[PDB]
Protein backbone atom coordinates (compact mmCIF):
# COMPACT_ATOMS: atom_id res chain seq x y z
CA UNK A 1 0.00 0.00 0.00
CA UNK A 2 3.32 2.36 0.79
CA UNK A 3 2.29 4.33 2.94
CA UNK A 4 -0.92 4.29 5.61
CA UNK A 5 -0.38 7.11 8.01
CA UNK A 6 1.57 10.28 8.94
CA UNK A 7 4.15 8.21 11.03
CA UNK A 8 5.20 6.08 8.10
CA UNK A 9 5.54 9.47 6.17
CA UNK A 10 7.63 11.51 8.85
CA UNK A 11 9.76 8.79 8.95
CA UNK A 12 11.78 8.83 6.63
CA UNK A 13 11.86 5.26 4.82
CA UNK A 14 11.33 5.20 1.48
CA UNK A 15 7.41 3.69 0.88
CA UNK A 16 8.41 0.84 -0.92
CA UNK A 17 11.15 -0.40 1.66
CA UNK A 18 9.15 0.09 4.03
CA UNK A 19 6.49 -1.83 2.47
CA UNK A 20 9.55 -4.94 3.34
CA UNK A 21 9.45 -3.65 6.93
CA UNK A 22 6.05 -4.35 7.46
CA UNK A 23 6.12 -7.58 5.17
CA UNK A 24 9.58 -8.38 7.59
CA UNK A 25 7.80 -7.14 10.59
CA UNK A 26 4.93 -9.82 10.08
CA UNK A 27 6.50 -12.92 8.93
CA UNK A 28 9.04 -13.00 11.70
CA UNK A 29 6.45 -11.69 14.64
CA UNK A 30 8.64 -8.75 15.46
CA UNK A 31 8.01 -5.44 16.81
CA UNK A 32 10.82 -3.22 14.85
CA UNK A 33 11.05 0.39 15.88
CA UNK A 34 13.47 2.48 13.83
CA UNK A 35 15.05 6.17 14.55
CA UNK A 36 14.08 8.62 11.97
CA UNK A 37 15.48 8.93 8.65
CA UNK A 38 16.81 12.66 7.19
CA UNK A 39 14.46 13.20 4.62
CA UNK A 40 17.38 14.27 2.47
CA UNK A 41 18.75 10.63 2.47
CA UNK A 42 15.01 9.52 1.62
CA UNK A 43 15.21 9.41 -2.40
CA UNK A 44 18.80 8.64 -2.61
CA UNK A 45 18.22 5.17 -0.75
CA UNK A 46 15.64 4.33 -3.17
CA UNK A 47 16.83 5.31 -6.43
CA UNK A 48 19.70 2.82 -4.85
CA UNK A 49 22.33 4.95 -3.57
CA UNK A 50 24.38 2.87 -0.73
CA UNK A 51 24.05 2.98 2.82
CA UNK A 52 26.84 3.24 5.38
CA UNK A 53 28.63 1.05 7.81
CA UNK A 54 30.02 2.04 11.23
CA UNK A 55 33.27 1.83 9.08
CA UNK A 56 32.40 5.30 8.01
CA UNK A 57 32.62 8.68 10.45
CA UNK A 58 32.88 11.28 8.11
CA UNK A 59 29.73 13.65 8.37
CA UNK A 60 27.02 13.97 6.22
CA UNK A 61 26.25 17.33 4.61
CA UNK A 62 23.19 19.15 4.81
CA UNK A 63 23.28 22.10 2.35
CA UNK A 64 23.98 22.49 -1.49
CA UNK A 65 23.55 20.29 -4.37
CA UNK A 66 25.73 17.46 -2.05
CA UNK A 67 22.48 17.62 0.41
CA UNK A 68 22.63 13.44 1.55
CA UNK A 69 25.72 12.83 0.90
CA UNK A 70 28.99 12.46 2.62
CA UNK A 71 31.73 14.66 1.67
CA UNK A 72 35.71 14.30 1.52
CA UNK A 73 36.00 18.29 1.73
CA UNK A 74 34.18 18.60 5.57
CA UNK A 75 34.05 22.44 4.48
CA UNK A 76 30.89 20.96 2.30
CA UNK A 77 30.01 18.76 4.75
CA UNK A 78 27.04 19.99 7.45
CA UNK A 79 30.43 21.57 9.39
CA UNK A 80 30.28 24.63 7.40
CA UNK A 81 31.87 27.56 9.66
CA UNK A 82 32.75 25.77 12.39
CA UNK A 83 36.47 25.67 14.09
CA UNK A 84 39.96 24.97 11.94
CA UNK A 85 40.25 22.45 14.70
CA UNK A 86 36.90 20.77 13.87
CA UNK A 87 37.67 20.50 10.27
CA UNK A 88 40.58 18.61 11.31
CA UNK A 89 39.02 16.13 13.53
CA UNK A 90 36.69 15.99 10.53
CA UNK A 91 39.87 15.85 7.82
CA UNK A 92 41.25 12.78 9.89
CA UNK A 93 37.07 11.08 10.06
CA UNK A 94 37.40 10.91 6.34
CA UNK A 95 40.43 9.92 5.78
CA UNK A 96 40.26 6.77 8.04
CA UNK A 97 37.43 6.06 5.68
CA UNK A 98 39.75 5.87 2.70
CA UNK A 99 42.27 4.12 3.86
CA UNK A 100 39.55 1.15 4.11
CA UNK A 101 37.66 0.32 1.56
CA UNK A 102 36.07 3.37 1.14
CA UNK A 103 36.48 5.32 -1.88
CA UNK A 104 36.70 8.98 -3.40
CA UNK A 105 34.22 9.79 -6.07
CA UNK A 106 32.70 12.40 -7.97
CA UNK A 107 29.82 13.25 -7.30
CA UNK A 108 26.82 13.15 -9.83
CA UNK A 109 22.83 13.40 -8.99
CA UNK A 110 20.16 12.07 -10.94
CA UNK A 111 17.41 14.29 -12.50
CA UNK A 112 15.15 13.31 -10.06
CA UNK A 113 17.37 14.05 -7.36
CA UNK A 114 18.29 17.70 -8.63
CA UNK A 115 14.30 18.31 -8.67
CA UNK A 116 14.30 17.23 -4.97
CA UNK A 117 16.23 19.60 -4.13
CA UNK A 118 15.40 22.56 -6.03
CA UNK A 119 11.61 21.68 -4.96
CA UNK A 120 13.49 21.54 -1.37
CA UNK A 121 14.48 24.88 -1.51
CA UNK A 122 18.43 23.65 -0.86
CA UNK A 123 19.21 24.88 -4.38
CA UNK A 124 17.64 28.06 -5.41
CA UNK A 125 17.33 27.78 -9.44
CA UNK A 126 20.74 27.92 -11.33
CA UNK A 127 21.91 29.51 -14.14
CA UNK A 128 20.89 26.87 -17.11
CA UNK A 129 23.00 24.92 -14.84
CA UNK A 130 24.95 27.01 -12.37
CA UNK A 131 23.22 26.59 -8.71
CA UNK A 132 22.55 29.46 -6.06
CA UNK A 133 21.41 29.00 -2.59
CA UNK A 134 21.21 31.17 0.63
CA UNK A 135 22.88 28.64 2.54
CA UNK A 136 26.14 30.72 4.02
CA UNK A 137 28.22 27.50 2.70
CA UNK A 138 27.20 30.00 -0.56
CA UNK A 139 29.18 33.25 0.75
CA UNK A 140 32.17 31.15 0.72
CA UNK A 141 32.19 28.61 -1.95
CA UNK A 142 30.81 28.65 -5.55
CA UNK A 143 28.74 26.07 -7.52
CA UNK A 144 27.51 24.56 -10.82
CA UNK A 145 26.80 21.57 -12.48
CA UNK A 146 27.26 20.39 -15.85
CA UNK A 147 25.09 17.08 -16.98
CA UNK A 148 25.94 14.28 -19.09
CA UNK A 149 24.60 12.42 -22.09
CA UNK A 150 23.76 10.14 -19.29
CA UNK A 151 21.54 12.30 -18.05
CA UNK A 152 23.18 12.61 -14.66
CA UNK A 153 24.79 16.06 -13.25
CA UNK A 154 27.81 16.69 -12.17
CA UNK A 155 28.76 18.65 -8.92
CA UNK A 156 31.68 21.00 -9.56
CA UNK A 157 33.30 23.46 -7.96
CA UNK A 158 35.67 26.25 -6.64
CA UNK A 159 36.44 28.31 -3.66
CA UNK A 160 35.34 32.08 -3.06
CA UNK A 161 37.22 34.46 -6.19
CA UNK A 162 39.72 32.03 -6.08
CA UNK A 163 39.63 29.98 -10.04
CA UNK A 164 39.85 26.77 -11.21
CA UNK A 165 36.19 24.58 -10.66
CA UNK A 166 36.72 20.92 -9.89
CA UNK A 167 33.81 18.08 -9.46
CA UNK A 168 32.72 17.45 -5.39
CA UNK A 169 34.17 14.40 -4.35
CA UNK A 170 32.16 11.85 -1.90
CA UNK A 171 32.91 8.61 -0.20
CA UNK A 172 31.76 5.93 -2.03
CA UNK A 173 31.24 1.44 -1.31
CA UNK A 174 34.52 -0.19 -1.62
CA UNK A 175 32.65 -0.89 -4.77
CA UNK A 176 32.47 3.21 -5.46
CA UNK A 177 28.57 3.62 -5.01
CA UNK A 178 28.11 6.79 -3.01
CA UNK A 179 27.09 6.57 0.48
CA UNK A 180 24.13 8.23 2.17
CA UNK A 181 22.65 7.44 5.66
CA UNK A 182 21.63 4.10 6.64
CA UNK A 183 18.20 3.25 8.66
CA UNK A 184 19.17 3.20 12.11
CA UNK A 185 17.49 0.53 14.19
CA UNK A 186 16.41 1.56 18.01
CA UNK A 187 15.53 -2.33 18.87
CA UNK A 188 14.02 -5.15 17.43
CA UNK A 189 11.05 -7.21 20.21
CA UNK A 190 10.75 -10.76 18.91
CA UNK A 191 7.97 -12.65 19.94
CA UNK A 192 8.70 -15.33 22.77
CA UNK A 193 7.38 -18.35 20.39
CA UNK A 194 10.58 -17.27 17.75
CA UNK A 195 12.92 -18.98 20.00
CA UNK A 196 11.31 -22.44 20.77
CA UNK A 197 13.47 -24.19 18.12
CA UNK A 198 16.48 -22.43 19.87
CA UNK A 199 16.05 -23.43 23.07
CA UNK A 200 15.37 -27.34 21.68
CA UNK A 201 18.56 -27.42 19.95
CA UNK A 202 20.67 -26.55 22.74
CA UNK A 203 18.71 -28.39 25.31
CA UNK A 204 17.08 -31.93 24.31
CA UNK A 205 18.26 -31.97 20.74
CA UNK A 206 16.16 -30.30 18.52
CA UNK A 207 13.21 -32.75 20.09
CA UNK A 208 10.42 -31.64 22.37
CA UNK A 209 10.55 -32.36 25.96
CA UNK A 210 8.00 -35.27 25.98
CA UNK A 211 9.41 -36.77 22.59
CA UNK A 212 13.34 -36.57 24.46
CA UNK A 213 12.41 -37.81 27.41
CA UNK A 214 10.66 -41.15 25.57
CA UNK A 215 13.88 -41.66 23.31
CA UNK A 216 16.46 -41.39 26.25
CA UNK A 217 15.32 -42.52 29.40
CA UNK A 218 13.31 -45.79 30.02
CA UNK A 219 9.51 -46.79 30.69
CA UNK A 220 6.51 -36.59 40.39
CA UNK A 221 9.07 -36.90 37.71
CA UNK A 222 11.84 -34.90 38.83
CA UNK A 223 13.94 -35.03 35.39
CA UNK A 224 10.70 -33.68 33.53
CA UNK A 225 11.01 -30.42 35.81
CA UNK A 226 14.14 -30.31 35.27
CA UNK A 227 14.33 -29.87 31.25
CA UNK A 228 11.09 -27.71 31.25
CA UNK A 229 12.98 -25.31 33.25
CA UNK A 230 16.47 -25.94 31.16
CA UNK A 231 14.09 -25.19 27.78
CA UNK A 232 12.68 -22.17 29.42
CA UNK A 233 16.23 -20.37 30.36
CA UNK A 234 17.60 -21.68 27.06
CA UNK A 235 14.39 -20.07 25.52
CA UNK A 236 15.05 -16.47 27.26
CA UNK A 237 18.58 -16.95 26.69
CA UNK A 238 18.38 -17.12 23.21
CA UNK A 239 15.35 -14.47 22.86
CA UNK A 240 17.70 -11.94 24.65
CA UNK A 241 20.99 -12.93 22.81
CA UNK A 242 22.90 -13.38 25.59
CA UNK A 243 26.02 -15.43 24.14
CA UNK A 244 26.04 -13.77 21.29
CA UNK A 245 26.30 -10.05 22.20
CA UNK A 246 29.61 -11.07 23.94
CA UNK A 247 31.27 -10.63 20.66
CA UNK A 248 30.89 -8.28 17.20
CA UNK A 249 29.70 -9.85 14.09
CA UNK A 250 31.13 -9.22 11.13
CA UNK A 251 29.23 -9.07 7.43
CA UNK A 252 32.10 -10.37 4.36
CA UNK A 253 34.57 -7.17 5.87
CA UNK A 254 32.21 -4.99 7.69
CA UNK A 255 31.88 -4.93 11.82
CA UNK A 256 27.93 -5.16 12.12
CA UNK A 257 28.73 -4.12 15.93
CA UNK A 258 26.97 -6.45 18.69
CA UNK A 259 23.82 -7.80 17.30
CA UNK A 260 22.04 -11.17 18.59
CA UNK A 261 21.23 -14.67 15.96
CA UNK A 262 17.44 -13.45 15.76
CA UNK A 263 18.58 -9.52 14.93
CA UNK A 264 20.97 -10.96 11.81
CA UNK A 265 17.97 -12.13 10.95
CA UNK A 266 15.72 -9.86 10.57
CA UNK A 267 18.30 -7.25 9.24
CA UNK A 268 18.75 -10.15 6.36
CA UNK A 269 15.47 -10.20 5.83
CA UNK A 270 15.22 -6.19 5.48
CA UNK A 271 17.92 -5.93 3.43
CA UNK A 272 16.77 -8.75 0.94
CA UNK A 273 13.08 -6.50 0.82
CA UNK A 274 15.72 -3.34 0.32
CA UNK A 275 16.94 -5.26 -2.45
CA UNK A 276 13.84 -6.40 -4.41
CA UNK A 277 12.65 -3.35 -4.25
CA UNK A 278 15.61 -1.73 -6.05
CA UNK A 279 17.69 -0.52 -2.77
CA UNK A 280 20.60 -1.40 -1.78
CA UNK A 281 21.88 -2.60 2.27
CA UNK A 282 19.57 -0.29 4.16
CA UNK A 283 20.73 -1.73 7.64
CA UNK A 284 24.12 -1.93 8.53
CA UNK A 285 24.26 -3.01 11.74
CA UNK A 286 23.08 -3.85 14.92
CA UNK A 287 20.40 -1.73 17.70
CA UNK A 288 20.73 1.23 19.20
CA UNK A 289 20.04 -1.67 22.26
CA UNK A 290 23.45 -2.28 22.11
CA UNK A 291 24.94 0.85 21.03
CA UNK A 292 27.99 2.32 23.34
CA UNK A 293 27.65 5.86 22.02
CA UNK A 294 23.46 5.64 22.90
CA UNK A 295 21.98 8.62 21.07
CA UNK A 296 19.08 10.43 22.73
CA UNK A 297 16.46 11.09 20.05
CA UNK A 298 12.61 11.73 21.18
CA UNK A 299 10.62 10.75 18.58
CA UNK A 300 10.58 6.53 17.44
CA UNK A 301 9.30 4.95 14.37
CA UNK A 302 7.64 1.73 15.70
CA UNK A 303 6.54 -0.42 13.35
CA UNK A 304 4.51 -3.41 15.38
CA UNK A 305 4.24 -7.56 14.61
CA UNK A 306 0.80 -6.74 13.10
CA UNK A 307 1.67 -4.08 10.70
CA UNK A 308 0.53 -1.21 12.75
CA UNK A 309 2.62 1.78 12.28
CA UNK A 310 2.92 5.09 14.48
CA UNK A 311 5.76 7.78 16.25
CA UNK A 312 6.61 7.32 20.07
CA UNK A 313 7.67 10.03 22.91
CA UNK A 314 9.98 8.25 25.75
CA UNK A 315 6.78 7.85 27.47
CA UNK A 316 4.71 6.79 25.06
CA UNK A 317 7.64 3.79 24.34
CA UNK A 318 7.70 2.72 27.53
CA UNK A 319 3.85 1.73 28.15
CA UNK A 320 3.99 0.95 24.72
CA UNK A 321 6.83 -1.62 25.63
CA UNK A 322 5.46 -2.87 28.75
CA UNK A 323 2.37 -3.32 26.84
CA UNK A 324 4.00 -5.39 24.55
CA UNK A 325 5.78 -7.34 26.65
CA UNK A 326 2.40 -8.14 28.28
CA UNK A 327 1.68 -9.88 24.71
CA UNK A 328 5.07 -12.33 25.13
CA UNK A 329 7.39 -10.34 23.03
CA UNK A 330 10.59 -9.84 24.55
CA UNK A 331 12.65 -6.61 24.91
CA UNK A 332 15.94 -5.61 26.88
CA UNK A 333 17.39 -2.33 27.34
CA UNK A 334 20.61 -0.60 25.93
CA UNK A 335 22.80 -1.75 28.89
CA UNK A 336 24.10 2.15 30.23
CA UNK A 337 20.50 3.23 30.03
CA UNK A 338 19.49 2.54 33.92
CA UNK A 339 23.12 4.33 35.43
CA UNK A 340 21.98 7.50 33.77
CA UNK A 341 18.24 7.08 35.07
CA UNK A 342 16.86 6.88 31.55
CA UNK A 343 16.06 2.84 31.34
CA UNK A 344 12.57 1.98 30.45
CA UNK A 345 11.99 -0.68 32.92
CA UNK A 346 9.76 0.25 36.14
CA UNK A 347 10.84 -2.93 37.76
CA UNK A 348 13.63 -3.57 40.66
CA UNK A 349 16.18 -3.36 37.84
CA UNK A 350 18.37 -5.21 40.27
CA UNK A 351 19.64 -8.38 42.35
CA UNK B 1 27.89 -18.56 34.41
CA UNK B 2 26.14 -15.84 32.96
CA UNK B 3 26.95 -12.36 34.61
CA UNK B 4 24.33 -10.36 37.20
CA UNK B 5 23.51 -7.99 34.08
CA UNK B 6 23.14 -10.60 31.58
CA UNK B 7 21.06 -12.92 34.21
CA UNK B 8 18.18 -10.14 34.80
CA UNK B 9 17.82 -9.12 31.21
CA UNK B 10 16.88 -12.90 31.00
CA UNK B 11 14.81 -12.84 33.90
CA UNK B 12 13.01 -9.83 32.47
CA UNK B 13 11.97 -12.82 29.61
CA UNK B 14 9.64 -14.33 32.25
CA UNK B 15 8.60 -11.53 34.31
CA UNK B 16 6.16 -10.18 31.59
CA UNK B 17 4.24 -7.70 33.84
CA UNK B 18 5.43 -5.07 35.87
CA UNK B 19 6.91 -6.22 39.27
CA UNK B 20 10.17 -8.79 39.58
CA UNK B 21 8.64 -12.08 40.15
CA UNK B 22 7.79 -14.85 37.96
CA UNK B 23 4.27 -16.23 38.45
CA UNK B 24 2.72 -19.33 37.74
CA UNK B 25 0.55 -17.54 34.81
CA UNK B 26 3.93 -16.13 33.80
CA UNK B 27 5.56 -19.45 33.38
CA UNK B 28 2.58 -21.03 31.61
CA UNK B 29 2.65 -18.21 28.85
CA UNK B 30 6.99 -18.83 28.59
CA UNK B 31 6.42 -22.47 28.57
CA UNK B 32 3.81 -22.55 25.45
CA UNK B 33 5.73 -20.05 23.67
CA UNK B 34 8.60 -22.52 23.99
CA UNK B 35 6.99 -24.99 22.73
CA UNK B 36 5.88 -26.86 25.82
CA UNK B 37 2.00 -27.39 26.23
CA UNK B 38 1.55 -27.95 30.12
CA UNK B 39 -1.69 -28.16 32.57
CA UNK B 40 -1.94 -25.91 35.52
CA UNK B 41 -0.41 -28.71 37.48
CA UNK B 42 2.49 -29.55 35.54
CA UNK B 43 3.11 -25.27 36.06
CA UNK B 44 2.52 -25.64 39.44
CA UNK B 45 5.53 -28.34 39.95
CA UNK B 46 7.53 -25.78 38.17
CA UNK B 47 7.24 -22.88 40.77
CA UNK B 48 7.43 -25.07 43.27
CA UNK B 49 10.62 -26.60 41.51
CA UNK B 50 12.13 -22.82 41.97
CA UNK B 51 9.99 -21.93 44.62
CA UNK B 52 12.73 -21.90 47.75
CA UNK B 53 11.07 -19.34 50.68
CA UNK B 54 7.42 -20.60 49.52
CA UNK B 55 6.16 -17.52 48.47
CA UNK B 56 3.99 -19.22 45.36
CA UNK B 57 6.14 -17.34 42.72
CA UNK B 58 9.98 -17.15 41.67
CA UNK B 59 11.93 -14.33 42.22
CA UNK B 60 15.22 -12.99 41.56
CA UNK B 61 17.55 -14.24 43.60
CA UNK B 62 15.82 -17.60 43.44
CA UNK B 63 16.12 -17.56 39.94
CA UNK B 64 19.60 -16.94 39.53
CA UNK B 65 19.90 -19.86 41.89
CA UNK B 66 19.24 -23.06 39.63
CA UNK B 67 19.71 -21.54 35.74
CA UNK B 68 22.95 -23.46 36.63
CA UNK B 69 21.83 -26.51 34.73
N1 LIG C 1 24.69 -1.96 17.50
C1 LIG C 1 25.62 -0.99 17.36
N2 LIG C 1 26.93 -1.29 17.62
C2 LIG C 1 27.87 -0.34 17.50
N3 LIG C 1 27.70 0.94 17.12
C3 LIG C 1 26.37 1.23 16.86
C4 LIG C 1 25.29 0.36 16.95
N4 LIG C 1 24.09 1.00 16.61
C5 LIG C 1 24.50 2.22 16.32
N5 LIG C 1 25.87 2.45 16.44
C6 LIG C 1 26.74 3.70 16.21
C7 LIG C 1 26.21 4.94 15.47
O1 LIG C 1 24.79 4.80 15.03
C8 LIG C 1 24.64 4.83 13.57
P1 LIG C 1 24.96 5.49 12.49
O2 LIG C 1 23.91 5.00 11.45
O3 LIG C 1 26.31 5.82 12.40
O4 LIG C 1 24.57 7.28 12.89
P2 LIG C 1 24.49 8.87 12.44
O5 LIG C 1 23.21 9.34 13.13
O6 LIG C 1 24.59 9.06 10.96
O7 LIG C 1 25.74 9.73 13.17
P3 LIG C 1 26.30 11.30 12.88
O8 LIG C 1 25.10 12.24 12.86
O9 LIG C 1 27.21 11.59 14.03
O10 LIG C 1 26.98 11.14 11.58
CA1 LIG D 1 5.80 -10.68 37.07
CA1 LIG E 1 9.55 -17.42 46.01
MG1 LIG F 1 26.95 6.60 14.17
MG1 LIG G 1 23.89 3.30 10.89
MG1 LIG H 1 21.54 0.44 10.18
Amino acid sequence: AGYANAADRESGIPAAVLDGIKAVAKEKNATLMFRLVNPHSTSLIAEGVATKGLGVHAKSSDWGLQAGYIPVNPNLSKLFGRAPEVIARADNDVNSSLAHGHTAVDLTLSKERLDYLRQAGLVTGMADGVVASNHAGYEQFEFRVKETSDGRYAVQYRRKGGDDFEAVKVIGNAAGIPLTADIDMFAIMPHLSNFRDSARSSVTSGDSVTDYLARTRRALDRERIDLLWKIARAGARSAVGTEARRQFRYDGDMNIGVITDFELEVRNALNRRAHAVGAQDVVQHGTEQNNPFPEADEKIFVVSATGESQMLTRGQLKEYIGQQRGEGYVFYENRAYGVAGKSLFDDGLGA
Amino acid sequence: TDSEEEIREAFRVFDKDGNGYISAAELRHVMTNLGEKLTDEEVDEMIREADIDGDGQVNYEEFVQMMTA
